[PDB]
């Protein structure tokens, strides 16, 4: 070798070692993606890009959104897909489904899982306690559905709206359970707009996915 | 007549495994990922590659006559092949449970040579026990004593026993942090009950029986050639057990 | 009225097909079929370039056919030198989404863009050694796509909002827009006489443009699905454009139609990047099956593949001499082919 | 509206194309006179190669 060619090897070793350092500061903060249509309290949730961070347990978290035909394959490496619904909306709620449907059955989608925050479900108590607006006007199904009392877990929690809580949800989670092949999961979740555990939610179910995550690759599931 | 029983049934299951464990050897060097696991099952594939090969050699050698200077070389690399691959269930399964336990720390905070560095210290210390049989049963003490040799055949037992309290230890608080998911079950069970009944009953059957005396008339018509084969289906089993599952 | 200018649109797209057709008195592989086939090719790695931690989307060779650029989603661009492997320049990024990254002729800039819609022009040269942004291109309404250099001076971009756009760099305003699609433009390629490029977007249309006049001379619709790559033949009368029904189409300006297309059953998987070699003979193409495709230009004849990706391939490129090919794929990882 | 749509379709329409006939001899007579200077074609002597 000659004189300035060690020199310019060893100005690619010291690009070498910032490239290893900084991956590290990469690998422990957690990426995320925000998703939802307008109305649906997108970005008072923790409280083109417009990144967003926040850590919670000594973790980083690194919040993402868009303002998602063919770009979404770059967020392919992201930790989970955070889907934000209006639960009050049951004009365009349909449309939120649709929404979701393609976001599951995405290609490029296959092996990342999604956080479901169920958003605004004050207004939603509010409408059907009302007694103005009713679900079966847009689901017809609904008059034919029970509550299951495997689960009851709403404390101080009217009985009529848990009615529509359960139903909402589940015409979440069957899309989720139709073509999902256990390779990611749902984690659906009811929020209004003034809760402040939102960033604990996201922390726990980012734990079940890593978990999962680790799992697989020790073959376990 | 029995000899040839356990002797011909021993080599094919060791050419069954010899040549599989290469293709994991080779499957895993094209890959470019090599996250922790694989390179724990990797260093178990070549360590497994070794204990065969010498396995294969000295059974083959005796169908037909072989002499008595070899078997100076086969034995201290048999057993520096198996004591390590050993160790590298116990370590696999210790970082099972890590992996369920911390799941943050295990893929956000944990050091990514950690892998490579444990490998290398499993591998030093099967060479610091086998350094120890040799110095301290053999030509360094031949004269001196023949109690010295008790020795270094109560650590090799007491070293045998700790990987088995790991890897049964490690396995079961996997269990109960999931407990507290069916493939999970099978394969947790199915790396414990082939560890601990074919590849643990050789070398607590050779060791212990010189450390301790028993009857010849079963020593070897009944547990070493039973012993020396179930061995052989263990190293020969990994592969499948922990890296080609995944690929059916 | 509404329906009055369809009529008389509708007449015009039919005379325009019907037109077409009155110059298709051959077909390639008819003209073409009695010549000698290129053979198997066996081309293999002659160099890997690790470094990147994160997925990669772009890269591009330099004019010397020596120093390429390579864009990931770690946030740094990085300039290699191929021929020993080191890393001349590391870029950090403000915007970590990259979609494409360019290098000028001159050897003198680099070029970025992607989800942050902003274009990012890098000094290579200046003093105290550090590189930084020399200056930022905004006025995009969505994602960057492809950047392509035509001088120090000038750089043609296309993005997400259907539109391309071309800059003064010293100014830092746009000259001419150039509208006429209504999908986004995810490649573009440049005339050897940097005089004319194309465009192809998730329309399943490739058009054809002006540098100077800032019109659309022509519009090819042969594709069934979104074109993710597009390439001009060396000659510059012709173009490649690959989408995600699996099959390169190999067009023509002056016949102003379709002249083959690339495609076997086996391959059901997208086209990512495409480009053809310094004669003209070999269409490589990248897949998302993770492997590349060695195309026959003249006999659309299937002639080789390049497989040493554990991902998908995001890019290729064929240096100016016609030496190597360079495969970037998700797998953070460069591999130069010859 | 549309005006702008059907004064493209008119701009483009009024263009001489040519036959594929002359198209096709073209390219196949641009690969004949450069299929000397493909290294990617022809593979090449590792003395002259640079990898
Ligand atoms: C290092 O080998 C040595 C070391 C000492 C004496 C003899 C040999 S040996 O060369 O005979 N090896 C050998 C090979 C195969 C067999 C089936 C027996 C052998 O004998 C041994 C091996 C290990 C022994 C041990 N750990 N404790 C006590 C006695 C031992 C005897």
């Amino acid at each position: 070798v000659s004189a300035e060619d060690k020199a310019a090897a060893e100005r690619s070793k010291m690009i070498d070692k910032n490239l290893r350092e900084d991956g590290e500061k990469a690998r422990r903060t957690l990426r995320l993606l925000l998703l939802g249509a307008d109305n649906s309290g997108k970005s008072t949730i923790v409280k083109g890009i417009f990144e967003t961070k926040f850590q919670v347990d000594k973790v980083n978290f690194h919040m993402f959104d868009v303002g998602r035909r063919k770009w979404i394959q770059c967020f392919n490496d992201v930790t989970a897909i955070i889907f934000v619904v209006d639960s009050s909306d049951y004009n365009r709620l349909q449309e939120a489904l649709n929404d979701f449907k393609s976001i599951w059955n995405n290609r490029w989608l296959r092996t990342i899982s999604v956080i479901l925050f169920l958003n605004k479900q004050d207004l939603l108590a509010e409408k059907v306690l009302a007694g103005k607006s009713k679900i079966e006007d847009y689901f017809p199904e609904f008059a034919r559905y029970t509550t299951p009392e495997d689960a009851t877990p709403e404390p101080g929690e009217d009985p009529r709206v848990t009615r529509a809580k359960y139903f909402i949800r589940k015409e979440f989670v069957d899309i989720s359970t139709a073509s999902g092949d256990g390779r990611h999961i749902c984690y659906p979740h009811f929020t209004c707009a003034v809760d402040t555990e939102n960033a604990r939610r996201i922390f726990n179910d980012c734990k079940d996915i890593i978990l999962q995550m680790n799992l697989r690759e020790y073959n376990l599931v | 007549k029995q000899t040839l029983s356990l002797t011909v049934l021993t080599c094919i299951v060791s050419l069954v495994g010899l040549t599989g464990n290469a293709v994991v050897l080779w499957l895993l060097g094209c890959r470019m990922r090599r996250n922790a696991f694989s390179i724990y099952i990797l260093n178990l594939a070549a360590a497994d590659f070794l204990f065969l090969s010498g396995r294969l050699i000295y059974s083959l050698l005796s169908f037909i006559s072989i002499p008595h200077t070899i078997s100076k070389i086969l034995y201290p690399v048999m057993m520096f092949s198996y004591f390590a691959g050993l160790s590298f269930l116990s370590a696999v399964s210790t970082e099972r449970c890590l992996s369920v336990l911390w799941p943050i720390w295990y893929r956000c905070h944990r050091p990514t040579h950690l892998s490579a560095v444990v490998c290398v210290l499993l591998w030093a210390l099967s060479l610091l026990r086998s350094i120890l049989e040799w110095m301290l049963c053999g030509f360094l003490f031949s004269g001196a004593d023949s109690a010295w040799c008790q020795t270094s055949d109560f650590i090799t037992v007491a070293w045998l026993i700790f990987l088995c309290v790991v890897l049964c230890g490690s396995s079961l608080v996997l269990l109960i942090r999931i407990l507290c998911l069916t493939r999970l079950y099978v394969t947790i069970l199915l790396t414990v009950l082939v560890f601990l009944l074919c590849g643990l009953p050789f070398g607590i059957q050779f060791f212990l029986f010189l450390w301790i005396h028993v009857d010849r008339e079963v020593l070897f018509c009944h547990v070493h050639l039973v012993s020396i084969f179930l061995s052989a289906l263990n190293s020969s089993a990994n592969p499948i057990i922990y890296f080609f599952v995944g690929s059916f | 009225e509404l329906d009055q200018l369809r009529q008389e649109a509708e007449q015009l797209k039919n005379q325009i097909r019907d037109a077409r057709k009155a110059c298709a008195d051959a077909t390639l592989s008819q003209i073409t079929n009695n010549i000698d086939p290129v053979g198997r090719i066996q081309m293999r790695t002659r160099r890997t370039l690790r470094g990147h931690l994160a997925k990669i989307y772009a890269m591009h060779w330099g004019t010397d056919s020596r120093l390429l650029v390579s864009a990931s989603q770690d946030g740094k661009l990085i300039i290699w030198d191929s021929y020993t492997t080191n890393k001349v320049h590391a870029i950090p990024l403000r915007s970590s989404w990259v979609m494409t990254c360019a290098y000028a002729p001159s050897g003198n800039y680099v070029a970025c863009g992607g989800l942050d819609n902003i274009c990012s022009i890098y000094n290579l040269k200046t003093r105290e050694g550090n590189v930084r942004v020399s200056r930022e291109l905004a006025g995009h309404t969505g994602y960057l796509s492809c950047c392509r250099f035509l001088d120090d001076n000038q750089i043609v971009t296309s993005s997400g909002d259907t539109t391309c756009a071309l800059w003064d760099i010293e100014t830092g305003q746009q000259t001419t827009t150039f509208t006429g699609h209504t999908g986004d433009v995810m490649s573009l390629s440049l005339a050897p006489d940097t005089r004319l490029f194309v465009s192809g977007a998730c329309d399943a249309s490739a058009k054809l443009w002006d540098v100077r006049e800032g019109m659309c001379r022509q519009t090819f619709t042969g594709h069934e699905s979104d074109i993710n790559a597009i390439c001009f033949f060396p000659n510059g009368n012709a173009f490649a454009t690959g989408s995600d029904d699996a099959t390169c189409r190999l067009f023509d300006l002056r016949a102003d139609q379709e002249l083959m297309t690339y495609s076997h059953d086996n391959i059901i998987c997208g086209i990512t990047s495409v480009s053809f070699s310094k004669s003209g003979r070999l269409l490589l193409a990248g897949y998302d099956d993770f492997n590349c495709n060695v195309w026959d230009a003249l006999k659309a004849d299937r002639a080789g593949v390049l497989a040493g990706h554990d991902n998908r391939v995001s890019c290729l490129g064929v240096t100016d001499d016609g030496m190597a090919v360079a495969t970037g794929s998700w797998d953070s990882f460069l591999k130069i082919w010859n | 509206q549309a005006r702008k749509l059907v004064e493209q379709l008119k701009m483009e329409a009024n263009i001489d194309r040519i036959k594929v006939s002359k198209a096709a001899a073209d390219l196949m007579a641009y690969c004949e006179a450069h299929a000397k200077e493909d290294p990617l074609l022809t593979p090449v002597p590792a003395s002259e190669n640079p990898f």
